[PDB]
Formats: structure tokens, sequence, C-alpha cells
């Protein structure tokens, strides 16, 4: 019938849900203290805005990238990698990890942090893809994102040593492909028995539609502030929603499931490490 | 060379 939060729990525990799927957006990493840029003031949206973009899309958009790559720099500035730690959320995802049940976790954040958390790059599907590398504008030559990070944190538009076109982060703009990784969704959908969506309201495709690719039987639970996306007007007889803050509702699972004391402990060590 | 969207595409 009707599955509630605890029945999850108890599927994991008993390991009838042994192969898990997880899809994250933005939702999980604000209590990490990354700005939410996308929410209008707080505050960065309002400093950004000051500049000439059409619209608030055009930072992640090639042509205007082209025409002008400043506000893009500004952006990238702050939420590079280095700044900001993994939160309870990340290391739910590193704890279910360890016990073996993570198949695979789909990430839309260029945040970097499901890697700091200690997720090898195995069980990782950077869909929208990493400060990690970079790629010349002009020439097409890769670097890594280490090569750039200087000129980046010093306000400087990183240009390229062999011609001086503008290097560019691996960020997935809007109208560029996903990289080819993300077909990995094909096996590891249908392998899943069990679907987390934490923190996302299923805006951006195609990884929005991902939602659809479970099997008939396979529960998918949301745990985000508000319904969304196909659990909202595609719902199926197995669906889940824990609607309400994504730490909270995280926190709720990690009690039912018997682990808050583990977490608690996990956190703290690997916090601790920096 | 297309296929990320959001909002319209
Ligand atoms: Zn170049």
């Amino acid at each position: 019938g009707k599955l509630s939060l605890q029945d999850v729990a108890e599927l994991i525990r008993a390991r009838a849900c042994q192969r898990v799927v997880v899809m994250v957006g933005a939702g999980i990493s604000t209590p990490s203290g990354i700005p939410d840029f996308r929410s209008p003031g707080s505050g960065l949206y309002s400093n950004l805005q000051q500049y000439d973009l059409p619209y608030p899309e055009a930072i992640f958009e090639l042509p205007f990238f082209f025409h002008n790559p400043k506000p893009f720099f500004t952006l990238a500035k702050e939420l590079y990698p280095g700044n900001y730690k993994p939160n309870v959320t990340h290391y739910f995802l590193r704890l279910l990890h360890d016990k073996g049940l993570l198949l695979r976790l789909y990430t839309q954040n260029i945040d970097g942090l499901e890697r700091v958390s200690g997720i090898p790059a195995s069980k990782l599907v950077e869909a929208h893809g990493t400060f990690a590398s970079a790629t010349c504008t002009v020439c097409q030559r890769p670097f890594p994102g280490e090569d750039i990070r200087a000129d980046v944190m010093a306000d400087r538009v990183p240009r390229c040593p062999v011609c001086t076109g503008v290097v560019k982060p691996d960020i997935v703009f809007f109208g560029e492909p996903l990289p080819q990784r993300f077909l990995l969704h094909v096996v590891d959908f249908p392998m899943a028995d069990l679907l987390l969506i934490l923190g996302t309201s299923l805006e951006v495709e195609p990884f929005a539609s991902l939602t659809e690719a479970v099997r008939s039987s396979v529960p998918r639970l949301l745990i985000n502030r508000d319904l969304v996306g196909p659990l909202a007007w595609h719902p199926r007889s197995r669906d889940v929603a824990q609607l309400g803050d994504v730490v909270h509702g995280v926190e709720s699972l990690v009690e039912l499931l018997g682990w808050t004391e583990e977490m608690r402990d996990l956190v703290q060590r690997e916090t601790g490490k920096l | 060379t297309a296929r990320k969207s959001t909002g319209g595409w």
C-alpha cells in the first residue's frame, strides 16, 4: 500500500533494499554555508545582478560567457572547492557507502562536496561537471583544475599558456552535452532497488527525468522542501515524501535506521580532518 | 551540441 519513512528504514536494515541510487541537488549543500545564489537577495544574487546579465541563467551559457566571463568567475570564486565542509546530508551518503548500500550517487552540484565527504569517484556521477578540470575555450587544451585556482581566487580571468584564450572549468552549461559518464544511468537505475531524491526541484533536464528510470516495484523517497517533478505529477504506489527541511528529513531517517550515534561519530571524525 | 536545459530549451 502506502509506504512510510519507517517502512523504508525497515527495507534498508533488512537488505531488501541493498542497491540504493541517489539523486541530489542544491538543497543538500546550502546547510554547508554555500550561498543559494538562486534565491533573490541574500545576496550574491543582488550583488551579481549589477552586471549586464540578460537573464540570470546566462551566467551558465556559452554565448554570454564568451561575451563576458567575469560574472561566471565571480560566482566560481565562491563555490570553489576548499572553502566549505560537507554536512550531515553528505555524510549520510558516505555512511550508506561504508555499509555497502550505495550503488551510485548522481549529483547536480558542482561544489565537489561529495568527493570531499569520502565517496570515491567510481561511485559518483557529477552530471553537471566539475571544477577538477578545465579547458581552453579557444584551442581546447585540457588542464587540471588546480592550474586556475590562484587566478580564480584572485579575481583574474584565467588564460591559456598556449593561446591566451579564456580557460573555462569543466562545468556543463545550459545547451552543452552532459559527460558521457552520465550514460551509467542506463544500467544503474534499472539495477536500483531504492531511489532517494534529496534537495532538488527537478527543474534541470535530462537529470530530472531519471526519477522515472527505476523499475515499477522500486520505492522513490523524496526528502525535500516541496513535492516536485514526477513525484508530484506522476506519482507511483511505492512513493514516499518526507517534506520539509532536508537536514531534518535525513536525520529522522537516520534515527529510524538506528544510526544516529554512528552518524554523530562519523561527522565529528571527518570534519575534524577539515 | 545540445542537451542541458532548464525553464526552456
Ligand atoms: Zn588555449
